[PDB]
């Protein structure tokens, strides 16, 4: 399953009309990773659910270990396509009728885990399309033994969404 | 790669 001392990376956006879990990939920094399909989520999905969403996303992670994989990886281009193409998805199924209205009650908790524990961090949504890890203190991290039931880590991301902070 | 930023479908850990 998850090997020692690699990373594997997931991103949960949450909006009033739904839950994304989404494997991310990289070394360093990190990137929504296109290989998968979306893990779209009802809002009020159950923990369980959430939970082995979660740990499937991270078990999808990647680390990019090569060079050329990386470069590909994040291409400019490439990058851009891939997020103006994540949005118009979003905005296509919920019937968001502008960029804003699908960012603006937008929450992002990142889940990372390595080694023997998954690290659940809320974030402040500091603009509209960027989530930041400043004024997020330390303390405010769920952490979670990897070996948490599904529920458990469910319950973790409600937990940490809650401490979400916003505009 | 530290406070993480998440920006365009990336971030930076
Ligand atoms: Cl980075």
């Amino acid at each position: 399953a998850f090997n020692k001392d690699q990373d594997y990376w997931a991103n949960i956006f949450v909006t009033p009309d739904f839950l994304s879990v989404e494997t991310y990939s990289g070394l360093g920094m990190t990137g929504r990773d296109p290989l998968f399909s979306p893990r779209l989520l009802q809002p009020d999905v159950d923990d369980k659910s959430l939970g082995e969403e979660i740990l499937q996303a991270l078990s999808d992670s990647r680390t990019l270990d090569v060079l050329e994989e990386r470069v590909a990886f994040f291409d400019l281009e490439k990058s851009k396509e891939q997020y103006a193409a994540w949005i118009a998805t979003l905005m296509e199924k919920y019937g968001y009728r502008t960029k804003r209205a699908l960012f603006k009650n937008m929450k992002k908790v990142g889940i990372h885990l390595v080694n023997d524990v998954i690290t659940i961090r809320p974030s402040f949504h500091e603009k509209l399309e960027a989530w930041s890890g400043n004024r997020i203190n330390e303390s405010d991290y769920v952490v979670l033994p990897a070996d948490s039931s599904p529920t458990e880590i469910g319950s973790g991301l409600r937990l940490a969404l809650s401490r979400c902070k916003g505009t | 790669s530290a406070k993480e930023y998440a920006l365009s479908g990336r971030e930076l850990t």
